[PDB]
């Protein structure tokens, strides 16, 4: 549900995420 | 008695015997596998 | 006398005993096929298709003989954990055991064909010499390799007569032998597309069976005849080598990076999964789509499949082996028997920590926790004299939401340390070690093996080809040009 | 599974007699 | 493998006797 | 010397029967080189849509795909 | 319909006959 | 069959090649004096490495807006 | 094509002005060898100088930001590309050219460029080869170096989660590729690396003694001090002493080449079958399978804390190598390690 | 042809070829990359 | 001239020369 | 072209390439039994 | 507790071509 | 065993290398 989150969630596990890797842009 | 040796012989095997040491050789593992398979 | 490397030059000149040595080595392929398949059938364990699957045991041929549809055996088992109908004839041994015969019935026809070489169809009626018709053998061979590709794709894969191919989920989790409708669209060309492939077959076939009509009926021109050296047996051999490592290349890269074709649940997950958090994103999502809708998390992670937790480990990753690695997926951590759960970890004030994952090139990682930010807020240190951020005095504690340790909150920094160290390698797993006495380092998939193999025959296949291109466009200088 | 001690043995117990064999009658029948 | 060895070894004698009828060397002196 | 005449073989001797018979000039090159022009320029297009330089609105290149 | 990267696509075979051309005529020159 | 013994011993070639290469060492100096170079190949001038946003080294960590991201984070 | 009428067309033309001797050779291959090598020569001569790779890596690789010949280099693009091709037309550069650098599409440019450089270079070693009348063994030796082009800068990459794991066109790069194999794949103890090497080595042991033997068994031919006036063309003599080499390396090293033939050939084996063996440790290091370790001396380790050996030694350096190098080695990885969870050991 | 010696236009080359060493040498001391 | 040996040693010189002097432009620049 | 085949050969291997062979097999063999055994 | 899977591939590798090699160098020197 | 294959494996380097130097064919042609 809350993308935002889930990001926040899993990257500082993996930081290579296709979510992370894709629309970094607005980051 | 010279220089090659005169007790130079062949070793002779036909087909007949061919066929007699492969049918020994197959049959001996038929035998024995069962066993040693255990 | 002829070289050792050279010995099979003796059939150049000589198509019956070419063909002989072709039904020799045909016979030997299918004996392979035959003798490998009853092996992984032997050595393979049906029992838990969940968490020790077929790309775990190190079953190679296995994948393939099911992604085109045997799926179930003479045992009475079956590879998707279903009820076994009738398997027919066509079973894993029933294929296996068709493969044997048809290697000896190809093996008599070898002998056959050595013996009787010297048929009136291998000689020219005008000449009387010894000659091939090289471009009406490969029309021939064109149409029956359009008829083949035709047949397969509009019947066997497309289930008006055939079983259909394996498709699964997206994340493996669930996935069958079914027939698939074609797609005839841009779609058609997406490598996952399923359905690419019916359309791939029905089109290429159609495309081989009239060009196969095209060769046979249109001769070559005399230009490009003596360019390419169309009378010659070499040049042919230079060009099917050539197509040949082409295509064992591209089946290297497919095997690699993941298709339709190459199904998840057959060869296992990918290097690409796990570097780009494919099954992980999965996992977090689900979670939190269940903790949105007013779920406890100790109970949304319960509902988390075992299999999707067990693509999410780094100990499932192709890339992670060794090339001296030998066996079996299991034989290097255990089988594992059960998902200890997801380890969620905080600190002595209260908030939430994430072990930072092994990547694929790191045969060791240091393990370290960081915060939802990005900021590194514990670790297992090195030094242990100076440390800022060890557990021991930052109080980090595990919680565990899965199936065996479901509330079980340890607090002992011992054991956390251990906790985090499994919760570096992705979700944590139960191993025995004991059933296969496993080595304790990684091994490698069925989809690593093709992939390192293949590619190095296809390599090794460049080099041959450029060594029969060398041959045959130099015929005459490998030959001799008598002082001139 | 697979017993390989037992494989390895009836492997070897077919091999080496059979190519002694047969070696001993190729090298009979080139040499007439 | 169990069974593979014994069909394996089973059909290799088969094989030897069947070569032995048909392919053997013809019969001289008597 | 006549070889080993076979019924199967005297079935498929036509087949056999033109080996060397060659078409004067270039023949159809032209349109052997067009049409591996064609084939190139189409493996290009699947090499670039399977290396995601090359988006298409139906494709996506991904598992996604096959959901 | 037509995506920019398939625009794009399309233009660079047509910038690669472009240059084969070129080569073409800068070897039948000379 | 000019075998390069007999050009470079000539007047005509030196003649032809006393403005020619002083020409283009002077072209490949001002290219780079006027800040073409950097314009033209994307280089940062040593004073344009770190802007006030971001003060580590930059990472692309995008694929297809590539070009976006590396417009955002580069010299303005 | 046997004595035929053979009406001429434009191919014929064309055909004789390419094979035609000139200063340089230029032919049907020239058609792909000339501009590949040319573009792929010139990128990597123009990365080195003017473009910069602050935008993928986060260094400097460039002449105008102060790197050295042994120091700039054309850097490959970041991983977060992947494996893309990075035309300059493609959906990331779109068109761009100033852009279509510093993203690492000039590295992606100059590979492939030099991948079909490679392979018209080969063509044109078949074409004159053909056009002399001599066997190809120029291109057989050659298809060794295109392997391992192929393998180091294609499919080891390709293997990988992307280009930016592959070699960057340099020097200070290719040793980062270099210490990189010794710290994440052991590529020392991999033993067809180990083939490689000594393929290498017998190579240069093989031209320096070949060269030694030959003008040092030089016949007079002359009576000048200076033997080099001394070989004539037009004699159909050899001009060094087969027997006397044969007999001196026999007596000194016990074994002898008898054979001009098998010695030239041995020459031409060894360096292209220890360069094909390395290409097959690298495919093989493409998808992490490595001989990085002894499983029987890691267990034997594990339980005998007395028990080391030089192979520990090295997995032992190895960590540290890929610990200390990997947080400013991969940016995209964002390794913001303590140096108090690093190896470190006393002092040092 | 012949107008200037051949030897002396190798020498002149040279003494520009050393003096551009010369320079890209003295360059990694100042400047960009001179790590002062 | 303009023959295949005019257009090779001058794409190979041209570029040279002009990226030599490129080089001693740059050998001058100071942060 | 008759009832025996022109096309047979015989096999040449002097003792140089019998060293040779062995030399290489052996070597192999000292190379990767080290990994075999691992 | 011996590794005999890699004692019988040396062993299979060592023993097959070298008898291999020593047969072709056998029948090449009985008969010149 | 381990040692043994080792030791088996290099003594037969040696012997052959050792009946290389001494027990070769004699040089013929050069
Ligand atoms: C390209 C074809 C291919 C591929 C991809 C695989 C892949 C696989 N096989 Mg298989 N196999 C193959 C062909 C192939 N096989 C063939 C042709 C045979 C018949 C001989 C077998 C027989 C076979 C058996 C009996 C078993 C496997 C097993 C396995 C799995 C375990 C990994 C492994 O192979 O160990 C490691 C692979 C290597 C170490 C490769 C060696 C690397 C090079 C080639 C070594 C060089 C040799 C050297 C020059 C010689 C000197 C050595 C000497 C001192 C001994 C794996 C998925 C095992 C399994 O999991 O059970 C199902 C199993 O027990 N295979
Ligand atoms: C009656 C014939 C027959 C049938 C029905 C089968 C059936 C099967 N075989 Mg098989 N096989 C056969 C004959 C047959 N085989 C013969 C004669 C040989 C000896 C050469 C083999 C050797 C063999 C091996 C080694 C293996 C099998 C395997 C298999 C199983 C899986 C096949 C698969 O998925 O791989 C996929 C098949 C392909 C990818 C083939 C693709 C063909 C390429 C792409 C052609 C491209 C070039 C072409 C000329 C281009 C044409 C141009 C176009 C325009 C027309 C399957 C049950 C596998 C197995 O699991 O063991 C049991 C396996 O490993 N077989
Ligand atoms: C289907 C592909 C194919 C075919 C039909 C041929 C056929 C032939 N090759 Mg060739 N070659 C190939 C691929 C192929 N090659 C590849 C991929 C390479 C690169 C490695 C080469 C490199 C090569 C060279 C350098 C030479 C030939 C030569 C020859 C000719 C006689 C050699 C011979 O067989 O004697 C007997 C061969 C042996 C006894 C091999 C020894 C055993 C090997 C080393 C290991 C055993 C392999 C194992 C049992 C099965 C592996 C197969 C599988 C894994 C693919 C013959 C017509 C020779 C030639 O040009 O003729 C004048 C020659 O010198 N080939
Ligand atoms: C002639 C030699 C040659 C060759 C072999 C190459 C080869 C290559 N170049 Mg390059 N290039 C060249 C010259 C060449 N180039 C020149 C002279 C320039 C300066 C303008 C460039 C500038 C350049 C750039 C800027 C880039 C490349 C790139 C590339 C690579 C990918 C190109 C691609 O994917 O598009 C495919 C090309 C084709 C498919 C060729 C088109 C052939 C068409 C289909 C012929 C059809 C004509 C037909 C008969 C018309 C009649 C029909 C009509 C009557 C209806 C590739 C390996 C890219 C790269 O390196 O990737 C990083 C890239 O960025 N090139
Ligand atoms: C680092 C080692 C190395 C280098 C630099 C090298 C270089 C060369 N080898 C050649 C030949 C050969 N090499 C051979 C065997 C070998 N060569 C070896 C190792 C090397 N060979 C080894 C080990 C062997 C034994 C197997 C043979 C048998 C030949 C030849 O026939 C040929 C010759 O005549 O020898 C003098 C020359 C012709 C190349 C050419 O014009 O390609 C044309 C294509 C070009 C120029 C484009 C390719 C561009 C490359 C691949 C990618 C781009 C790289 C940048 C341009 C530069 C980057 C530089 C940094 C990395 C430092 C070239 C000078
Ligand atoms: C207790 C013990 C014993 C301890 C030992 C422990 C231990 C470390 C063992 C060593 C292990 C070992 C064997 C390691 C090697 C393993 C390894 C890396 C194997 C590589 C195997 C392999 C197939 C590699 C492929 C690459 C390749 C083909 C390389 C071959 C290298 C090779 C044979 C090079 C040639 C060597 C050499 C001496 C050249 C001969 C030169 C020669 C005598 C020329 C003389 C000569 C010159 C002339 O010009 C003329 C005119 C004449 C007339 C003439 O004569
Ligand atoms: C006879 C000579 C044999 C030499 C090879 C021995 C390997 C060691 C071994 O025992 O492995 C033996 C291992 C099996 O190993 C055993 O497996 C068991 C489960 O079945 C258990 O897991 C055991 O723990 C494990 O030891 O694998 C093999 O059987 C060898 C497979 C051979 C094919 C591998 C794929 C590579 C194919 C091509 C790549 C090469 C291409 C050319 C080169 C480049
Ligand atoms: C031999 C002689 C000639 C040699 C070379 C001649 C020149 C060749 C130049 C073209 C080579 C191919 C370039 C593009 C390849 C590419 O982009 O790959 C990458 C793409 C796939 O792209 C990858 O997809 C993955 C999917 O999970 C991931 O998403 C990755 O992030 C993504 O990069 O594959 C292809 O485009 C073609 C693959 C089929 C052919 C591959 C041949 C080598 C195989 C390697 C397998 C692994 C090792
Ligand atoms: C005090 C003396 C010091 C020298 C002692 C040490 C030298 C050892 C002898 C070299 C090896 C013999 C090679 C056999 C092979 C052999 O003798 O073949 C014989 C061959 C002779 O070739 P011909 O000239 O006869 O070739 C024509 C033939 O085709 C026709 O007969 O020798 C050579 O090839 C030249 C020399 C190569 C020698 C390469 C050295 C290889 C290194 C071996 C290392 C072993 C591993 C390490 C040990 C564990
Ligand atoms: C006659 C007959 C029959 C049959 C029989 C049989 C039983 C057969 C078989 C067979 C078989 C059962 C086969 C198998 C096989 C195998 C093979 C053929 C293999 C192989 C090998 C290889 C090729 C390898 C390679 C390699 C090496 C060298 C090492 C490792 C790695 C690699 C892979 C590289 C019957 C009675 C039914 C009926 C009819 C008649
Ligand atoms: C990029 C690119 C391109 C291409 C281009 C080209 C192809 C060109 C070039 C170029 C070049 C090609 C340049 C160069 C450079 C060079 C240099 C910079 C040099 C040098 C230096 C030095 C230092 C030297 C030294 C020496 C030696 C070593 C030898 C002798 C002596 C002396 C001393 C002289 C284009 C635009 C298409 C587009 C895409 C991308
Ligand atoms: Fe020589
Ligand atoms: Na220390």
């Amino acid at each position: 549900q809350r993308v935002r989150t889930v990001l926040d969630m899993d990257d500082p596990a993996k930081e290579e995420t296709v979510k992370e890797l894709r629309k970094d842009i607005n980051n | 008695m010279a220089r090659p040796n005169p007790n130079k012989q062949v070793v002779e095997l036909n087909r007949s015997s061919l066929y007699w040491g492969l049918l020994l050789i197959f049959v001996l593992a038929v035998l024995f596998s069962s066993y040693i398979f255990n | 006398g002829l070289p050792w490397y050279r010995v099979h030059t003796v059939v150049i000149n000589d198509p019956g005993r070419l063909i002989s040595v072709h039904l020799m080595h045909t016979a030997l392929v299918a004996g392979w096929a035959g003798a490998m398949t009853l092996f992984e059938i032997a050595v393979f364990d049906p029992s838990d298709p969940v968490l020790n699957p077929m790309w775990r045991q190190g079953m190679f041929v296995l994948p393939f003989l099911t992604r085109l549809g045997v799926t179930q055996s003479w045992g009475g088992w079956t590879i998707s954990g279903e009820t076994s109908s009738n398997p027919g004839i066509w079973s894993y041994e029933g294929a296996a055991a068709s493969h044997i015969v048809l290697s000896g019935l190809l093996f008599l026809a070898s002998v056959w064909h050595w013996v009787y070489w010297d048929l009136e169809l291998f000689r020219d009626p005008r000449t009387g010499k010894t000659a091939l018709d090289l471009p009406k053998i490969f029309g021939i061979h064109l149409f029956l390799a359009g008829l083949l590709c035709f047949g397969f794709g509009a019947f066997h894969v497309t289930g008006v007569f055939g079983p259909g191919i394996w498709v699964s989920d997206p994340y493996g989790l669930t996935g069958s032998v079914q027939p698939v409708a074609p797609s005839w669209g841009a779609e058609g060309f997406d490598p996952y597309n399923p359905g690419g492939v019916p359309a791939h077959h029905i089109a290429a076939g159609i495309l081989g069976v009239l060009a196969g009509l095209f060769h046979l009926c249109v001769r070559p021109s005399i230009r490009l005849y003596f360019g390419l050296s169309m009378g010659s047996i070499e040049s042919v051999l230079s060009s099917s080598i050539a197509a040949v490592f082409w295509a064992a290349f591209v089946v290297a890269g497919t095997m690699w990076y993941g298709s339709a074709a190459t199904p998840i649940e057959l060869f296992g997950p990918t290097r690409y999964q796990w570097d780009q958090g494919f099954f992980q994103q999965e996992i977090q999502k689900r979670v939190a789509q269940s903790t949105s809708e007013g779920l406890s998390v100790s109970e949304a992670w319960a509902k988390i499949p075992e299999k999707l937790a067990f693509y999410d480990y780094i100990g499932n990753n192709p890339a992670k082996g060794g090339l001296f690695r030998t066996g079996a997926m299991n034989s290097g951590d255990g089988i594992a028997v059960g998902w200890l759960g997801h380890a969620s970890f905080k600190d002595q004030e209260g908030r939430e920590l994430f072990v930072r994952r092994m990547p694929t090139f790191f045969e060791t990682f240091p393990v370290v926790l960081i915060d939802k930010d990005g900021v590194v807020r514990a670790d297992v240190p090195f030094r242990k004299a100076e440390s800022k951020y060890s557990i021991e005095q930052v109080g980090v504690s595990v919680t565990f939401y899965g199936g065996e340790l479901n509330g079980l909150t340890f607090t002992d920094p011992s054991t956390v340390k251990k906790y985090a160290r499994k919760a570096q390698l992705g979700e944590i797993f139960e191993f025995d070690r004991s059933t296969l006495q496993s080595d304790g380092v990684f091994r490698s998939s069925p989809r690593g093996w093709f992939t390192f193999g293949h590619l190095s025959f296809a390599l090794l296949f460049f080099f041959g080809h450029i060594w029969h291109g060398s041959r045959t466009i130099f015929r005459d200088v490998f030959a001799g040009i008598d002082e001139d | 599974e697979v017993n390989i001690l037992g494989l390895t043995a009836t492997a070897l117990f077919i091999i080496i007699p059979t190519s002694f064999l047969l070696i001993l009658y190729v090298k009979t029948a080139a040499s007439e | 493998m169990e069974a593979l060895v014994y069909t394996f070894l089973l059909i290799g004698t088969l094989g030897i006797i069947f070569f032995s009828i048909f392919f053997r060397e013809p019969p001289r002196i008597a | 010397e006549p070889g080993i005449v076979t019924p199967l073989g005297t079935l498929l001797r036509p087949l056999n029967s033109e080996a060397g018979k060659v078409l004067p000039g270039w023949g159809t090159t032209v349109l052997m080189a067009v049409a591996i022009l064609l084939f190139a320029v189409f493996l290009l297009i699947i090499l670039e849509i399977y290396n995601s330089s090359l988006i298409l609105d139906g494709v996506t290149n991904s598992w996604e795909s096959l959901a | 319909s037509v995506t920019p990267s398939l625009k794009n696509f399309l233009l660079s075979l047509v910038a690669g006959a472009v240059v084969l051309a070129a080569i073409a005529g800068a070897v039948t020159a000379v | 069959e000019r075998p390069f013994s007999d050009i470079l011993t000539s007047i005509r070639y030196w003649v032809i090649h006393s403005i020619t290469v002083p020409s283009l060492f002077i072209a490949g100096w001002l290219f780079v004096s006027t800040g073409l170079a950097y314009d033209v190949f994307g280089s940062p001038r040593p004073n344009e490495y770190f802007t006030e946003d971001r003060q580590d080294a930059p990472l692309i960590t995008d694929r297809f807006n590539a070009l976006e991201q590396v417009k955002k984070l580069s010299a303005q | 094509i046997g004595t035929y009428q053979e009406k001429r067309t434009w191919f014929d033309d064309a055909d004789d002005w390419l094979r035609q001797d000139r200063f340089v050779f230029v032919g049907w291959s020239g058609l792909l060898l000339l501009p590949c090598a040319y573009f792929a020569v010139g990128g990597w001569l123009t990365g080195c100088t003017f473009v910069t790779s602050w935008y993928t890596h986060g260094l400097a690789s460039s002449y105008i930001e102060g790197c050295n010949f042994l120091t700039a280099a054309v850097s490959t693009p970041a991983n977060s590309l992947g494996h893309s091709l990075l035309f300059v037309w493609g959906p990331e550069a779109q068109g761009d050219l100033t852009r279509w650098f510093q993203l690492g599409g000039l590295w992606a440019f100059v590979a492939l460029h030099g991948a079909f450089g490679l392979i018209g270079f080969m063509l044109r070693q078949f074409e004159i080869a053909r056009s002399v009348n001599l066997r190809p063994y120029n291109a057989i030796a050659f298809s060794a170096p295109i392997a391992v082009f192929v393998s180091v800068f294609l499919i080891y990459p390709l293997g990988q989660s992307g280009w930016f794991f592959a070699p960057s066109f340099g020097v200070a790069s290719i040793f980062r590729f270099i210490l990189f194999f010794q710290g994440f794949h052991n590529w020392t103890l991999n033993p067809f690396h180990m083939m490689g090497v000594a393929g290498v080595l017998g190579a240069a042991l093989l031209c320096a003694i070949h060269g030694a033997t030959v003008e040092n068994t030089l016949f007079e031919d002359g009576d000048g001090a200076n033997t080099f006036r001394a070989f004539n063309p037009t004699q159909a003599e050899e001009t060094y002493s087969m027997v006397t080499a044969n007999r001196f390396w026999s007596q000194i090293f016990g074994v002898a080449f008898s054979n001009k033939r098998w010695l030239h050939f041995f020459m031409l084996f060894v360096p292209v079958t220890g360069l094909w063996m390395s290409a097959l440790g690298v495919v093989g290091l493409a998808l992490n399978l490595r001989a990085y370790d002894f499983v029987s001396q890691e267990i034997r380790a594990a339980e005998d804390p007395e028990f080391e050996t030089f192979y520990t030694k090295n997995i032992l350096l190895n960590e540290g190598i890929r610990a200390w190098m990997a947080a400013q080695d991969q940016p995209h990885e964002k390794l913001t390690l303590p140096e108090e969870v690093l190896p470190r050991g006393n002092a040092l | 042809i012949g107008r200037i010696p051949l030897w002396l236009v190798g020498t002149v080359v040279g003494l520009l070829a050393i003096g551009l060493l010369a320079i890209f040498f003295y360059g990694s001391y100042v400047g960009l990359g001179s790590s002062l | 001239i303009f023959t295949v040996r005019w257009l090779a040693i001058h794409a190979i010189a041209v570029p040279t020369i002009f990226f030599l002097g490129a080089i001693t432009a740059m050998q001058f620049i100071q942060r």
